[PDB]
């Protein structure tokens, strides 16, 4: 068994395996509502 | 007179824990490190 050496299959089996899905990739200004730092951080 | 030459584990522990990326993994966990970032 091996994850594809395609970054975005490798992708899918981590969908597909849940080890890791996108209801995981949160982050503070996602979590406590920092809305305002989406002004900040890229200007 | 001639010389021909023709064609004729417990130790995999020693290294597969000790570990030097001695495997096919490695063809894998470099093109991660090369792209996923």
């Amino acid at each position: 068994d091996w994850f594809p050496e395609e970054p975005f299959e490798a992708f899918k089996e981590m969908r597909e395996r849940k080890v890791f899905d996108v209801s995981d990739m949160y982050t503070i200004a996602d979590v406590w509502g920092w809305t305002w730092e989406k002004d900040f951080k890229n200007k | 007179l001639v010389t021909f030459i023709y064609e004729k584990v417990e130790q995999v522990l020693e290294v597969r824990s000790i570990d030097s990326i001695s495997l096919n993994l490695e063809k894998r966990i470099k093109g991660w490190n090369r792209c996923i970032t």
